[PDB]
């Protein structure tokens, strides 16, 4: 029974972690680049995240 | 020998260049030129040559 | 009629001062732009 609980919260923590994660974006944090970055430029790198 | 002059403690309104024509040219790479008034940075280095 | 520089900002998605207060294209532009010098028909 702790295995379940275990693997489900493990599951849950990798999923939040990838927020961390640009995948090649200049940055991870949508909120910056959207407010760096003119849209014409800004959608090629949301498109990534 | 270019220069490298350090611009950091201050107010920087970058609208006065942006909007000057005396620039021949004036490309930005990574930021927008017309929110620069906007964001917020650590320092500035300007290298002259 | 442009003459004098920045006539390559005539383009979408272009920045300066003709693009911006003069001729603006808009981002999904689906056409095609054709410039010429024509000094002998328009040379205040």
């Amino acid at each position: 029974l702790q295995d379940v609980v275990n693997q489900n919260a493990q599951a849950l923590n990798t999923l939040v972690k990838q927020l961390s994660s640009n995948f090649g974006a200049i940055s991870s944090v949508l909120n910056d680049i959207l407010s760096r970055l003119d849209p014409p430029e800004a959608e090629v790198q949301i498109d990534r995240l | 020998a270019w220069n490298r002059k350090r611009i950091s403690n201050c107010v920087a309104d970058y609208s006065v260049l942006y909007n000057s024509a005396s620039f021949s040219t004036f490309k930005c790479y990574g930021v927008s030129p017309t929110k620069l008034n906007d964001l917020c940075f650590t320092n500035v280095y300007a290298d002259s040559f | 009629v442009i003459r004098g520089d920045e006539v390559r900002q005539i383009a979408p998605g272009q920045t300066g001062k003709i693009a911006d207060y003069n001729y603006k294209l808009p981002d999904d532009f689906t056409g095609c732009v054709i410039a010429w010098n024509s000094n002998n028909l328009d040379s205040y």
